[PDB]
């Protein structure tokens, strides 16, 4: 009982309680800013206590970590499950994918769902047991009614259903958000056992600011494109890398005179691993770091080597994939930008616009808070929930039948009420 | 919840073990052949009719209405119709006389009722007219005359209490019992007319009824005056705001087949006027209650207390609550008649905001007013009647819902619902708006037009279960 | 302010220049674009402080030897191993190479951290060099377009 | 630019209709109707 109870504590305290963690970490940079060598040293100058507050805070913030995820367990969990009990269900009843369609052997998270829907427990959290029933009734009468019902169906350690919480954790695993934090809670444990990769901690600045996770989505925005502009690059530059294996290996000299033990880079590998380090990232090219050109036959034939690996390489394969980041963050921006845009442009539901209601004086804020304001739509959809069918009105009994049905022919179109009228 | 649809089965299940059996038809034969018989045979035949129903059970519902077209039973509805011409009405004459009926008659229109919920408009069309019969008989203009004569026997009984004002336990038992009569009826003519078929709406709207809820007016604002002045008054009282509730969740009934300008509209804005003077009451009688839960615990009577249990005296109320300039001081000696004034002076903050209870009714009031404006407009008949009323929707402007559905006439009309407190403070805060954030930007990003109202609510039922889960947190 | 302490000092006395750029109409602005986005620049400036200080730790904990400034080590040898000094190298040094890191530092030859200094440092080309200076580039530069 | 062209016509194949040309809109008044003037209405392969 004291267990629940202060489990509610950290749900209603997470936002403060993830909040903290990036300031607590913050400090962890701070401080582990004062390192040294002599085997690994800490150094603490204008403080002795500075240390043991690590062995303070190294404590502290892992296993606020740990609070935090006990605290998620329970505040959007339950909910990423009640996502995904929802989406079998409703697909249970209007699709009967494990009756009839049986999902593709690709997005194992259809085919995840086939374990729970025996269990007992099946739709826990989605207010609405009597879907197991209702699959029964629409589908048992074709196909099989007791295959189907075949198909479907101290005190602490056998009360719980075994096959529903390996599923349910096993959603829970797929989770971006809880996985992101169970990977935060990791780098937290091995803070414990080492300080140093205690301080990863700081791509929480990523993840946590709006601004700052779009430019890594930037990154895996266009991916797919990416890589395979990026083996494009692997393949032009292996490419050089063989006219020079062959024409052109007594350039490479990355000693001194010769006289010297002359390294010499014309093994394949080390060649090939030459460009990707010297020849992709000179910003002058391979003839920055070589043996300028000085009297051979191939002297000519060096610079027609090195000049179109510097437009195709350099100029045009670098930017383009440094482009395709960027083009993909001015995108990403862009439909940031649209969406604030949307907002105020159209109307989210009617979706008319701003023009219409700017007829009357401070009006597409009226439209945008009095007329559809989407929280009542929200609020309407709890008010039928909240209120029985014999107690209905005619206009909700109505939506609520429309509802029950799926068929979402109730939202206004675009005739809102003024543009019905007059 | 989930307890209670499998009841809600074993609601059903025990009327199939019947209705399946034929009896649906002994109930509607029976009565049939009772003409104008209000014998003990047909108190039982009613009560066993809404066992069978209970519950809108549809089957029956359509089971009932198969009987009356195939067999062309002229009979049935000439024999309700007589029923209703006997019923009962309160009486004056005899509680002067009870001073040294209607168990029937409630059970008859909850049959009735239930006849229609589940919003049958072939049924609800078929009490009007009874097409393949013979003889047409109204059933819904006899129960509007039924609800005339409940009227004006309500209105009777005032006047006799007009003047005594400590109301006898045989007023109370007398009278509240007349008040699951009309409680019942009323909610008569909302499932005859809530089912929006317009033709029953349009020939109730040419009936009397409208001079009924006239008058019900002048009850409801005479008695409320009057039965706050007692604390043995208030188990009618709170009877009497339940009449009042479901007296105008008729008239929203009646108005949500409207166009802007409509006839039904225009009636509503008639009464308003005719009865304008009792209206003021009871608008200010939520004023007198509305602004005083606003008060009583807004700032300085929880710190104006010396105790912080919620006692406070007479006096202290008196000096204070008038120095906050909201009302007026004729009202502050109405609620000090009506408070309590306990033990000496003193009164609790508990019980004397439970006389709270009004907050529910004003909100339909609030709804009414505000869709008879919102459709209706630019009537300063209406207007003038709306800015008294002004400090009534200014409480509930944050409760009230209001949206847009094109519900089934393809225009789309306007709808009120309520707005409660804990969901709307939930709402805001935590991580649902951390999650609506989310879902904004997921639709304008990749919504189609299908999905986007589709989406839509795939995000509220999450919401609703937000909401579920942060409150219970 | 300024031309005060040209009564003082005349050397901050022609700081006074900038009036060129609140004079004119189109230099007022590019130092408006760098204000102008300036709430997205700093949270993306401060990214590029975090992945350069993931790089300077790694650099820390595998990589401390490369480090040497000095001739030969047979000069007193200047190496880059305390973390003060070695974050604040890559601001000066890999931030602001325009090649990187591997331009100013020893080149593997030989190690079995060869391989693992290469694939430290290409990423930090393409991650740093290319994507996080050419951003915060980009991002006056957009606001200036 | 020349992806903006590969772009453009993905995005044409889902505004306006290959063949009648009328657009995305006025099939989204009966719902799902885009996809039904795509595949019922002109659905390529038939004229072919
Ligand atoms: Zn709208
Ligand atoms: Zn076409």
């Amino acid at each position: 009982a004291y267990q629940q109870k202060l489990l509610n504590y950290f749900a209603r305290n997470f936002y403060n309680m993830r909040m903290l963690a990036l300031f607590v970490a913050f400090a962890i940079n701070f401080i582990l800013l004062f390192y040294k060598v002599s085997v690994h040293y800490v150094l603490e100058e204008s403080s002795g206590y500075m240390e043991p507050t690590l062995r303070i805070l190294a404590i502290l913030h892992t296993v606020i970590s740990f609070f935090c995820i006990i605290g998620y367990y329970c505040l959007k969990v339950p909910l990423v499950i009640f996502k995904r009990e929802k989406e079998v269900a409703r697909k249970l009843e209007f699709d009967g994918l494990y009756i009839t369609e049986q999902p593709s052997e690709d997005d194992i998270k259809g085919q995840w769902d086939r374990l729970v829907i025996n269990t007992q427990s099946f739709p826990n959290n989605y207010w609405d047991k009597f879907v197991k029933r209702k699959v029964m009734d629409k589908y048992g009468e074709f196909y099989g009614r007791d295959r189907i019902s075949e198909l479907l169906g101290s005190a602490v350690l056998n009360s719980i259903d075994v096959k529903y919480q390996m599923w349910k954790l096993g959603v829970v695993f797929t989770d971006n958000s809880f996985l992101y934090l169970a990977w935060y809670m990791t780098m937290s444990v091995l803070g414990h056992y080492n300080n140093f990769f205690f301080a990863a901690h700081l791509l929480d600045i990523a993840m946590g600011f709006k601004t700052l996770r779009t430019i890594l989505s930037s990154v895996t925005h266009n991916g797919k494109q990416l890589v395979l502009t990026v083996g494009l690059l692997a393949v032009v530059v292996y490419l050089y890398t063989v006219v020079a294996f062959n024409f052109f290996r007594k350039f490479y000299n990355k000693s001194e005179d010769g006289d010297t033990p002359d390294m010499k880079c014309d093994d394949m590998l080390t060649c090939y691993m030459f460009h990707m380090y010297v020849g992709v990232r000179a910003g002058g090219g391979i003839g920055d770091e070589i043996e300028d050109p000085a009297g051979d036959e191939y002297e000519i034939y060096r610079i027609i080597f090195d000049i179109t690996f510097f437009f195709f390489v350099i100029v045009i394969l670098l930017a383009i994939i440094q482009g395709l980041i960027i083009d993909a963050f001015g995108e990403l921006r862009d439909q940031q930008e649209q969406v604030k845009e949307d907002m105020e442009t159209k109307c989210f539901i009617c979706g008319i616009g701003n023009d219409y209601f700017d007829t009357v004086p401070h009006g597409f804020e009226t439209h945008t808070l009095q007329e559809h304001n989407l929280a009542n739509y929200l609020f309407f959809l709890m008010y039928l929930i909240n209120k029985d069918e014999t107690e209905h009105t005619g206009q909700e009994s109505y939506v609520w039948k429309m509802y029950q049905e799926r068929c979402w022919e109730f939202f206004p179109a675009g005739d809102c009420f003024r543009k019905q009228y007059e | 919840f989930e307890e209670k649809e499998m009841e809600k089965q074993k609601l059903l299940y025990q009327q199939a073990r019947l209705h399946d059996r034929g009896a649906a038809e002994m109930v509607l034969q029976t009565i049939s052949a009772s003409k104008g018989e209000t014998g003990p045979m047909v108190a039982a035949t009613l009560k066993l009719g809404i066992a069978i129903l209970n519950g809108g059970n549809s089957t029956v519902q359509q089971k009932m209405l198969e009987y009356l077209k195939e067999k062309k039973d002229v009979g049935f509805f000439q024999s309700l119709a007589g029923l209703m011409q006997s019923c009962s009405v309160l009486d004056l004459n005899a509680f002067e006389r009870q001073n040294k009926d209607d168990e029937f008659t409630c059970d008859l229109f909850r049959f009735l009722q239930l006849l229609c919920e589940g919003h049958n408009s072939d049924f609800q069309n078929y009490l009007r007219t009874q097409t393949g019969n013979n003889t047409t008989v109204n059933i819904i203009i006899s129960t509007v005359d039924y609800l005339l004569r409940v009227q004006e026997s309500i209105s009777d009984f005032y006047w006799y209490y007009s003047g005594k004002d400590v109301i006898d336990e045989q007023g109370q038992r007398n009278f509240s019992k007349a008040i699951q009569v009309a409680k019942q009826v009323f909610n008569t003519l909302t499932e005859y007319i809530q089912g929006p078929c317009t033709g029953n709406q349009q020939s109730l709207a040419h009936s009397r009824l409208w001079d009924a809820v006239v008058g019900f007016l002048h009850v409801f604002a005479h008695m409320q005056m009057k039965l706050s002045q007692d604390s043995s008054q208030i188990e009618l009282l709170k009877e009497l705001m339940d009449l009042q509730k479901d007296m105008v969740v008729m008239l929203l009934s009646m108005l949500e087949g409207n166009v802007v300008n409509g006839t039904i509209g225009k009636q509503m804005v008639d009464m308003l006027v005719e009865s304008s003077n009792n209206v003021e009451m009871i608008l200010k009688f939520f004023d007198m209650f509305l602004k005083l839960k606003d008060l009583t615990s807004s700032d300085t009577f929880k710190e104006y207390d010396p105790d912080g249990k919620g006692v406070i005296s007479k006096r202290d109320f008196h000096k204070a609550m008038e120095s906050h300039k909201h009302y007026t001081q004729s009202e502050t000696e109405f609620l000090l008649s009506c408070a309590e004034t306990d033990e000496n002076e003193t009164l609790d903050y508990e019980e004397f905001v439970k006389r709270e209870p009004a907050k529910d009714i004003g909100f339909n009031v609030a709804v009414l007013l505000t869709n008879l404006s919102e459709h209706m407009p630019n009537d300063t008949r209406l207007q003038t009647f709306l800015e008294l009323a002004e400090s009534v929707l200014n409480y509930f402007q944050p409760f009230l819902g209001r949206i847009e559905i094109m519900g089934s006439a393809k225009r789309i009309e306007r709808v009120y619902f309520e707005i409660s407190e804990s969901s709307r403070t939930q709402w805001e805060k935590p991580q649902v708006k951390e999650s609506k954030r989310q879902f904004i930007f997921d639709v304008v990003n990749e919504g189609g037009e299908k999905e986007k109202m589709e989406l839509f609510v795939n995000f509220c039922e999450d919401t609703i279960f937000e909401m579920q889960l942060a409150a219970q947190i």
